[PDB]
Parts: C-alpha cells; structure tokens; sequence
C-alpha cells in the first residue's frame, strides 16, 4: 500500500515537470537562419540549431 | 586499541554478521524502491512498478 | 593578453561621510541626456513619476510628457491610436524591439543605462574617465572599418562615435557649455539613477549615532553595579589544627 | 545632610514603582520634541546650498 | 506558595535559564552562541517579505529584485538587511567552532555531533539564495556546481535533470530552488533544542579545564545582563554596514540582466566559499575532486578520538598553542588565492597551501601533544 | 577648454617626460622596420596613467 | 634512555615547568587533570586531610581568573617542592581493569 | 542538579560587602592600563610570528604576477 | 500569484496544467470540510462527560 502513495509524490513536480513538452517534440525544424547559432529559451539552457 | 581485543568480540562480530549482512540487505534493496531507483529496478524484470 | 587602465579618483561634492547631491548638476543632467543620449539608450526602469521633487516641479516636468506621445495598445474599435502622455508614463523606448539594435548598430547591442553605474569596476569615475579619453591610434595596429581607439576599453576599440565636444548643447542658465562640464554633469545624473536613495539614508546614520551614544553608556553602568558584591569578596580556610 | 540633587530626588517620585513609573512615560514625551530639532539642523548647516530648498527661491511667489 | 515552583508551565523555564547552576570564570568568548541564538531569528522575519512581495516566475527573475529595490516602501532598507544579515551568521559561526576546540569541548559526544550536522545544513541554504537573483553571476556558480556532481559513479546523470525539472535551469527553478530554500530554516529550529537538550545534563565547560562544582553562580542577574550589553553592540557594527557602505562586500557584477547568452568574465563566489573553491580546483580529475570538499565537514568528526593528552585544552600547554595559530594563518592563505585566475605561479602556492591543512590534524597534533606528557611525567 | 589649459600645465613635471622619452625610442624603431613586432600600447600606458593621476588634483579647480 | 644528557632533560624540564603558568595560580600538577571514570574513582579512595586541601587549591585559583590578576610573587609553587599526591591511588584502579579484561577473553 | 545536591565542603568563610556601599570604579586608569600590558606581553611572544608569514609570501606573489605580463 | 488580475487565472490553470493537481486542489478543499466535522464532536461530548471541571 506504501508504494504509489510515494511513487506518484516523487513524479507530481517533477518528470518534465509537465512544462517540458513543447520543443523537445517541438515542430520547428531550425528557425534559426543559415550560419548562425541563436539561442532559444527551452531545454533550460539555450536550444541552438 | 586493546579494550576491544579478543576472542569474544570477533565471535560476536562472526555472530551477527547475519545481523548485519541482513540489515544491509534490506537497506540497499529499500533505497531502491524509496527513491524511484530504476536502475536496480530492472535487474530483476518483475517489478514492473513504472507504470 | 592586454593590460586595463584604472580611472583615479576625483573629489566629488557628495564623496563621504555625510555630504549630499547638489540639484544643479542633476537638473543640468537630464538635459544632456535628453538632446544627446536617448535617441538609442533606454531608462526603462526609470519613470517620469520619480523627478517630481529632486530637479524639476510637478508641472515642470509634467510638460515633458506632451514633447512626445506614446503608441498605446487595445482601446475600443480603433486601438493602436496615440495618446498625448501623462505623470504615470515610464521613458519612451526608441525601437519596436531591442533586436532592431543589431540591424542599425553593427550588431552590437547598446548597454541599458539603469545600473551601468553599479555594474562597473571604477563607478562614477570611469565613466567620466571614458569620454575625454579618445586618443591616437599608435605605430602598428590594424583596425577595422567601423572602430575607434580608447585605450582605457578593455578590447582598446569600440563601435560609438564621440558623442561630446565643445558647444554641444546650449545650457538653459548660460553657464560655459564646454566638453569638460557637460561630461561632468552627465556623470552626476545617471549615478542619481542608479540609486534614488543616496542621500536618505546618509541622514539616518546620524540619528543613529546618537541614540546609540545615549544609550550605550548606561546598560555598562547597570552592569557594573551588579558585579561588585561579586567583585570584592575575600575567602578563609582556618582548619582544624 | 547639605540638601544633595538626588536627596529629594528619591524621596518625591522614586520610591514604590509608581512614581518610578510615570515619570518613565512623562520623560520621553519632553524629550522627543527637543531632540528632534538639535538633530536636523546640523544636517542642513553642514552643506547647505546643495540640497533642493536652498535654490528652490528661485521658483515662489512668481 | 511559590508559583514558579508548582505552576506545571513556569516550573521549565525555571529550571532552564532562570536557575541553573553557571561557573564563575565564563569570558566573553561564551557570548557567540547566543549571538547566533539573534542571528538565526532575524534571517526568518526579513526572509518572510522578500516572498510575500516576490513573485515566482522565470521570465521576471532579473526584474523582480529592481523592481523591489525602489518601488516598494521602505524596501532599499530591508533587501540588504537579508544580504549583510547572513555575511554576519557566518562570521560568529567560525567564530564559535574555533573557540570550542581550544578549550577541549568536543568531548560532549552528544552534542559535538549534533552540531556537525547543523553545518552542512546551512552552507545548502546560503548556497540556493546567491542562485536566486539570477543575473550573471547566480547563472554561473550554478552551472559549475550542478555540472559536476553528474560525476557521480552510477546516478550522476539522473540527478541533473530531476532538479532542474527539466533539461536545464528553466522557469520551474523558481518553483523548486525556492521550495528547497524556504524549507531549510524550520529543520534548523528543531536540531537546536535537541542540541540543547543534551547539554543541561552536564553544563558549561571554563577556560581553565578543570572541573568546578564548588563554586557555581545562578544565571541571574548575572549573565541576562552580560548577554544583553553583547547583543546591543552587534546591532551598532551590522547597522554602520547598511546605513554608510552597503555594497563593500558583494561584488558588481550581478546586477548585469538576465542574459543566457552573455559571458561573466571572471567568475568567483561570496567571500564565505572561497576556501571550498580554493580546494576543487586543486586537483585533477572529476572524481577525486569532489570527494576532497566533503573531507573537511566529515573530518571534525574524526576529532574525540585522536586526543593523547592528559589535560584539557591548551590553556596550559605552550607547543600545542602555536599550531592553533598555524592552521589560522594557513586558512587565510585558502581565501586570498580563490578569488584569481588558475595563475602562473598561484598553482604551486595554491596546491602546497591546501595538504597542509591536511597534514597538521591528521600527524602533527596527535605527535606533539605525546612529547608534553612525557615531559612532565604525565 | 579649461581641460585643454590644464593638461599641458600638468605634463610640465618630470614625473611625465621620462615616460614620454621612453616612448620615441621604440617608436622610431618600429617604425624604421615593418619587420618589428613591439606594438608601443605599452609605452602609451605608462604615459596616460602618469599623466592623468596629475592632472586629478587640480581640473575641479579650474573650472567654471 | 640517557644518562649524559640527563642533565638536558633536567634542562628542558625547568624550561617548561615556568612556561606552562599553573603556579603561578598556586596550584600543582595532579590538580589539572582530565576527570574520567577511572580519576572518579581514585578521588574517593583519599584520606581527609588530603581530600580537603585539595578543594581549596582548585576555589581560589577560579576567583584569580575570575578578576584577571595572579598572586603575588612570593607565593608560586616552586619546582623541588610538588608531591605527587594521587599518583599511587591510580595505578592500582587501573592494573586492576587490565585484569577483569583477560578473563572475559581466556 | 539543583543546588543543595552538588558537593561536599569542609572549614572556608567568606566575606561579602554591599553595592550601595561603595564605587565602580575604583582605579579606572591605574590599574587598567598597567594590566593590559602584562597580559599582552606574556603573550604576543607567541601570536604573531605565524601571521608574518602569511605577508610575506603575500608580496612575493603579487610581485610575480605582475612582472609577467609588464616585462 | 498575489496578482489582483492574475490570481483567479492561476487556480484555473493548476486545476488543469501540472501533473495530479486536479487530486490535491481537491483533497484541500475538502479536507477541511471535515476538520470542521471533528470540532462539533469532540466538543458537545465534553458537554456530556463532565469534561469542563478540567
Ligand atoms: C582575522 C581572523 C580572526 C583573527 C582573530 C585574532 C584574535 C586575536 C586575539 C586573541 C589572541 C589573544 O588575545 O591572546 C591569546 C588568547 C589567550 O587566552 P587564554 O585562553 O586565557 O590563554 C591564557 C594563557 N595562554 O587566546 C585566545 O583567547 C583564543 C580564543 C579562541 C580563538 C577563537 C578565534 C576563532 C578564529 C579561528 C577560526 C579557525 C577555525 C574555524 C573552523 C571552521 C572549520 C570549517
Ligand atoms: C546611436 C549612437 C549613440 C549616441 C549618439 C550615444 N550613444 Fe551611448 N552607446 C551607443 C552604443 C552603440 C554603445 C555601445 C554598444 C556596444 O559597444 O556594444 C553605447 C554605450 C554607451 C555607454 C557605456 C559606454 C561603455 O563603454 O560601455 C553609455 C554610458 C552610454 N552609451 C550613454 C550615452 C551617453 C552618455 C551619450 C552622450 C555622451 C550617448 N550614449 C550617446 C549608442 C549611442
Ligand atoms: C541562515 C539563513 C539564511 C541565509 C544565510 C540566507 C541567505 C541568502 C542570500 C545570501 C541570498 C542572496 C540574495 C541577495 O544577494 O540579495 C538570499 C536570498 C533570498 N532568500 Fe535567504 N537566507 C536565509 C534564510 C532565508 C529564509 C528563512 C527565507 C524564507 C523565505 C529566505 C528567502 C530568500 C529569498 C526569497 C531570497 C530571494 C533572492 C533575493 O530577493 O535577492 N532566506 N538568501
Ligand atoms: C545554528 C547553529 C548553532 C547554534 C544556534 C548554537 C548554539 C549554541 C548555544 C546557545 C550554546 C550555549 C552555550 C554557550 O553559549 O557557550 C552552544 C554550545 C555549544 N555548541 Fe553550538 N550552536 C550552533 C552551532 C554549533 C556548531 C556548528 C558546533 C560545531 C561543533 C557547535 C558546538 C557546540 C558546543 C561543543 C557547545 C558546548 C559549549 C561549551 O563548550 O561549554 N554548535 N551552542
């Protein structure tokens, strides 16, 4: 019984953190231009393609 | 030091390295479920606990 | 592997220990800023409500909101139209967005002038340091098109162009406008940004200094007249011979 | 037995709590008065000019 | 009757510091503990409207701190009441461990180890509060540290992405970083009446050793008097700080904004952790590097049972009084050199300083104190 | 302007000429070969730092 | 383990008798040692007038400190005239721990 | 632990004075100035030679660095 | 958020956005619907069994 009451506490703020979705499986493909490296606020640090 | 040197305390050590060995044993497989632990948790595949 | 230099130090009006901020220099100092600076630096943090009383009046001021109006946001069927400004109102931002910087100024970004005071080794001295310093470039090294020679920069060559010289501007008083109290003046009025509290709380560290200095001769006194029973005890020992 | 300062000092308004009490209270409330006004004007007489109200004249009265 | 006395509730104050016996030689030096007994509860009042007012969000994390500093009445006072109110709780901190281990106080086995685990417990809480701020510096202390213990053997990268709760530093570090530095103060309240506790069993050590129950002295009036007069001149130097020089301890390169791409050009900590960084970066390797900054917490530990000698403290020994002073020096020696770069030649210094303080508590204490017994006989 | 005065009066101490004979020395030098490597930012640093800690004192004097 | 250098030892003895600064309170050696279950014990197997002294060597040397002074010079405890009072009461509480010991291990 | 359960004390006499009886300071500059003096005497034998050290090798490596790079 | 116009919004979104908050905006709604029950028990009995000589 001691077992999901723990699992799911350990998972509620954290696993992606439920705001981590969005560009990971993100539908960009680079908007960054060609040659240049800009910096994207998502993977917490800058996201550069 | 030699309060502790004898024949007695390394036979209650012998003794209850059963105390021990178990108690170990249990605390390592505890802080596996505790904290999620994947990584022993698929060493054996009959937990399937993850959903 | 180059070497940085140090700005000296100067012997300001409002230095230490308990001297203030002459109004003067800061009310000259808006201007300055006002007909030279802003076109490209922004003050963001810094809004018209905050002048009421350290260099201008209320009205004073107040008919700086009317010298430019604001682009305003959603109102009723026809937003997007423009409002003349009122005493709530925070600095005119110059571009649509700070990216459009890059476009027109060789990408390179213009610092934002609300802390540039604090964030800075040397303070209100290397500022000053930095404008009447442009020099030669010396025997031996390149350039590129759009640099100039400073050799207090850390890279010795920034993009802006020397923004001050003589009879810049036209002071409202008469006072001599020349390059060395017109950077004087503009030095004066950002450290005045950088912290609005300044000159409150250099008055609040001598009230202090006595109502500790009246009471922190008296708790001693009450201490030393407890301790004196257990001061001034003598002690025996006669056994039984 | 020459009349000392603190010989009919204790004797009027030192002696239960009482009277060690009130004047406590009473003591402050002529106190505050005067230690204000001694304290701010050694700050504007230090560097006066400076500071917004002495230029200020040039703006009253039209 | 006595009401003090039969009352079921006055009966334990009475007993705690009204009435108890107190030696009669206590210095001042016995003043710090109750100094922190004032240092830890201010931290918890200020701390309450720097939340009440603050707002938890990633996208005005920079702008949150100006924002308050002008805006909000009376804020320009109490922002740096919480940055130079915690530069003092650690300065009658070094204060307090050192004193004790002159005058031999470890061996109250309970309560010398009860406190080691209070030290640990608030170098965590400093060390998220410096990562709140966010600006250019909270940034990159915080990369370098949570970059590193993914070095761990077999749960290094599991751990980096649990605390960011996400791929990296993200707006839920508010959310958590904030929830792991608000609850520490409250398990800090609870270990210190159990750090008590065990010591109203046996009472005050004296700086002479030896050992005095012939002459105790009640607890007032005489040291709620000394205690009071103590506290009055610490508030005097932590308001001379605030009110003429704030700003003569941080360092000015915070305030740049909120910028994940910028670069800090010489990064370095608060002036408290400039002894830890002085020992990681003394070593190559991953591994063995971290393992070298838990040493030192863990070894006061090690401390009850390295003692050789028949007295009590070095109040009366002469050769062990010079190395006390020797392991002072060489722990300023730890902080002038972590605020530079690696250096040309501040990596043999930098290198030599730190096993010595290594090679003094571990060989040199426990030899010498061998050649005073034998010297006078025992 | 009263800067431009005041410079020329605070580079009268020989605390600023030595400096000021060091740098034609190696100026020359590089000059004559473009095949030397000194760049004389150096030499230009001992110039300024000598000559504006001078010029300190005095300036807010000469003012208005 | 010398004999000629005996004198040295004899030396260095004196150097550090007046370095350490316990006479100058009054007291004597066996006076500042450490008490732990084995000094409990051989304090309770003393005579009176032995006992008694002690307890007056230890109170007015804890009221100098006290107050910050030390007593005047002609009252320091000399070197060739401290007797070892409870030297011979504690080797024998001990030799007989060693003893209940060795039994618990044959 | 109270005080009537702590020890067991033999012939001694004390000898006690009140405080609205006499002065605070009795010799405030007479005593307290010849008494520092034998405290830090004693012992400033033993306190500062290692802090000479630590200054020591404090100008040997500033003076390094900067030779260095400004040859 | 203690934002006047932000603070309706943010329970509409924890009651939807993030993992198993539909389950404890609940429990705490309805956690105390009960501390209240305990009260009016715990009470009228010390009014049965003489419990106020205490
Ligand atoms: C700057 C860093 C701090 C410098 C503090 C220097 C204080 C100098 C004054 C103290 C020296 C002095 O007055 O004379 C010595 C004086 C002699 O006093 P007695 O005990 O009566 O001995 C009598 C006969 N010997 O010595 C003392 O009082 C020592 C008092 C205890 C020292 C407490 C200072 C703490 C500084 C050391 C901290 C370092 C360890 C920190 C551990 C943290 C581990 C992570
Ligand atoms: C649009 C042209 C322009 C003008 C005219 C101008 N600024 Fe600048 N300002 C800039 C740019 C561009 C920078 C530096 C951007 C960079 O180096 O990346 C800058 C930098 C600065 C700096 C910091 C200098 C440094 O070394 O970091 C200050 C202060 C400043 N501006 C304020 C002023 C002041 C005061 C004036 C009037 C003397 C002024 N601006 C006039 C655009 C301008
Ligand atoms: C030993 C106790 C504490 C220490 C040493 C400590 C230390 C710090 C430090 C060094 C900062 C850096 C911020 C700056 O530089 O201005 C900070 C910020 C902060 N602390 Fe603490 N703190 C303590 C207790 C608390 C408590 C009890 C709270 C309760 C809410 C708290 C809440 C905060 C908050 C909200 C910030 C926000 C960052 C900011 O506003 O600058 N702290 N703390
Ligand atoms: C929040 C942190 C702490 C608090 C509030 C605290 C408080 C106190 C207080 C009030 C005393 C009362 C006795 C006296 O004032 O001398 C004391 C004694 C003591 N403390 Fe702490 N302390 C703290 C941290 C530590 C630490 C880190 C240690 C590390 C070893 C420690 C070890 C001791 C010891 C050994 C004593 C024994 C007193 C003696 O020698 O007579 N404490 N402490």
């Amino acid at each position: 019984a001691a077992k999901n009451a723990v699992s799911q506490f350990v998972s509620s703020m954290s696993a992606s953190a439920d705001v981590l979705a969005m560009s990971k499986i993100e539908i960009k493909l680079s908007d960054i231009p060609e040659g240049k490296n800009m910096a994207f606020k998502w993977r917490g640090k800058p996201l550069f393609v | 030091l030699s309060r502790f040197l004898g024949p007695r305390y390394r036979e209650l050590a012998r003794n209850w390295i059963p105390t021990a060995s178990m108690w170990g044993a249990v605390g390592a497989v505890g802080l596996v479920w505790a904290t999620d632990w994947r990584l022993i948790l698929d060493w054996v595949p009959y937990i399937n606990g993850k959903f | 592997t180059d070497l940085e230099l140090h700005a000296p130090s100067y012997p300001w009006s409002h230095r230490g220990l308990l001297s203030s901020l002459d109004h003067t220099s800061i009310r000259r100092g808006f201007q300055v800023y006002k007909q030279v600076c802003s076109s490209c630096h922004s003050m963001d943090y810094v809004a018209y409500r905050h002048l009421v009383g350290v260099c201008y009046t209320e009205e004073e001021a107040k008919a700086l909101a009317e010298e430019v109006e604001v682009q305003d946001g959603p109102n009723e069927d026809g937003e997007m139209f423009m409002r003349p400004g009122k005493l709530s109102d925070y600095f005119p931002k110059p571009y649509p967005n700070p990216e459009a910087a890059r476009a027109a100024n060789n990408g390179a970004l213009p610092p934002d002038l609300s802390y540039i005071v604090r964030a800075r080794h040397g303070g209100e001295d290397y500022v000053f340091s930095l404008l009447t310093g442009y020099c030669e470039p010396p025997t031996g090294v390149s350039l590129r098109e759009g640099l100039y020679f400073n050799p207090y920069f850390p890279g010795q060559a920034i993009a802006m162009a020397p923004p001050i010289y003589n009879e810049v501007l036209e002071f409202d008083d008469g006072t001599p406008a020349t390059m060395s109290q017109v950077a004087k003046d503009v030095c004066t009025f950002l450290r005045w940004a950088s912290e609005p509290e300044h000159d409150h709380r250099k008055r609040m560290g001598l009230k202090m200094l006595m109502m500790m200095g009246l009471l922190l001769p008296l708790v001693y006194a009450m201490k030393r007249h407890k301790w004196s029973v257990l001061k001034s005890r003598k002690l025996a020992y006669r056994p039984p011979k | 037995a020459a009349p000392t300062l603190t010989a009919r000092l204790y004797s009027l308004l030192f002696r239960r709590t009482s009277t060690f009490a009130l004047t406590i209270a009473v003591g402050a409330l002529f106190f505050e008065r005067a230690f204000d006004q001694g304290a701010d004007a050694i700050y504007e007489h230090i560097n006066q000019g400076k500071l917004w109200k002495h230029i200020k004249h040039k703006y009253e009265n039209k | 009757t006595n009401i003090r006395k039969s009352h079921p509730l006055m009966k334990i104050i009475n007993n705690a510091f009204i009435d108890l016996p107190a030696p009669s030689n206590i210095s001042s030096w016995w003043n710090f503990g109750s100094l922190l007994g004032i240092c830890l509860i201010l931290q918890i009042l200020t701390g309450l409207f720097l939340a009440m007012h603050y707002t938890s969000d990633t996208t005005t994390a920079f702008s949150s701190v100006t924002h308050i500093c002008r805006d909000v009445n009376y804020g320009w006072v109490i922002r740096y009441l919480h940055a130079n109110g915690a530069s003092m709780f650690f300065i009658c901190l070094f204060i307090h461990v050192g004193r004790g281990l002159y005058y031999g106080s470890y061996m109250f086995l309970e309560t010398w180890n009860i406190g080691v685990v209070l030290l640990f417990t608030v170098m965590a809480t400093a060390f998220m509060g410096y990562v709140l701020p966010w600006g250019q510096m909270s940034f990159w202390g915080a990369t370098v540290i949570t970059n590193l213990l993914s070095a761990i053997p077999y749960i290094g990268t599991d751990l980096v992405e649990w605390i960011w709760g996400g791929f990296s530093v993200d707006k839920a570090t508010l959310t958590r970083f904030f929830a792991f530095h608000f609850i520490l103060p409250f398990i800090i309240t609870a270990l210190a009446a159990v750090h008590l506790l065990f010591l109203h069993e046996t009472g005050s050590n004296n700086p002479t050793g030896i050992s005095s129950d012939m002459d105790k002295i009640p607890f007032h009036p005489y040291y709620t008097i000394k205690d009071i007069l103590g506290a009055l001149f610490m508030m005097l130097i932590l308001l001379i700080l605030v009110l003429f020089s704030p700003d003569l301890l941080g360092d000015p390169d915070n305030y740049t904004p909120a910028n994940p791409l910028n670069t800090p050009p010489h990064i370095k900590p608060e002036w408290y952790f400039l002894f830890a960084y002085a020992i990681l970066r003394s070593i190559p390797n991953k591994l063995g590097g971290v393992l070298a900054l838990v040493a030192s917490i863990l070894i006061l530990i090690l401390m009850p049972m390295l003692h050789t000698s028949k007295q009590r403290s070095m109040m009366f020994r002469p050769l062990s009084q010079c190395l006390f002073w020797m392991l002072v020096a060489d722990l300023i020696t730890l902080t002038w050199i972590g605020g530079q770069p690696v250096e040309h030649p501040f990596i043999i210094i930098g290198q030599l300083a730190s096993i010595l303080y290594f090679l003094i508590i571990l060989v040199l204490m426990p030899i010498t104190s061998i050649i005073e017994n034998n010297l006078l006989k025992w | 302007d009263p800067l431009t005065t005041v410079r020329e009066q605070c580079e009268q101490i020989e605390k600023c000429i030595k400096a000021r004979e060091r740098l034609e020395l190696c100026d020359q030098r590089v000059s004559s070969r473009s095949q030397t490597e000194e760049d004389c930012t150096e030499e230009l640093f001992d110039f300024l730092h000598a000559r504006d800690h001078c010029v300190a004192h005095k300036l807010f004097n000469s003012l208005k | 383990a010398v004999a000629a250098s005996s004198k040295w030892l004899e030396g260095i003895r004196k150097w550090y008798y007046n370095a350490a600064g316990f006479n100058k309170l009054g007291l004597m050696r066996d006076d500042t040692i450490y008490e732990d279950d084995d000094v409990k014990e051989a304090i309770r197997r003393l005579p009176e007038n032995l006992y008694n002294d002690r307890v007056f060597r230890i109170k007015r040397a804890l009221d100098l400190t006290m107050r910050q002074q030390i007593l005047p010079k002609e009252q320091w405890t000399k070197y060739e005239e401290d007797k070892f009072y409870l030297e011979p009461y504690l080797k024998e509480v001990i030799r007989e721990r060693k003893e209940r010991e060795e039994w618990a291990k044959k | 632990r109270e005080f009537g359960h702590l020890t067991r004390m033999r012939h001694v006499i004390t000898y006690s004075l009140s405080p609205f009886e006499q002065r605070a300071f009795p010799h405030y500059f007479t005593k307290g100035i010849p008494n520092v003096l034998r405290r830090t005497r004693a012992c400033i034998l033993r306190v500062a030679p290692p802090f000479v050290v630590f200054y020591l090798v404090y100008t040997w490596g500033t003076q390094e660095f900067e030779k260095s790079k400004r040859k």
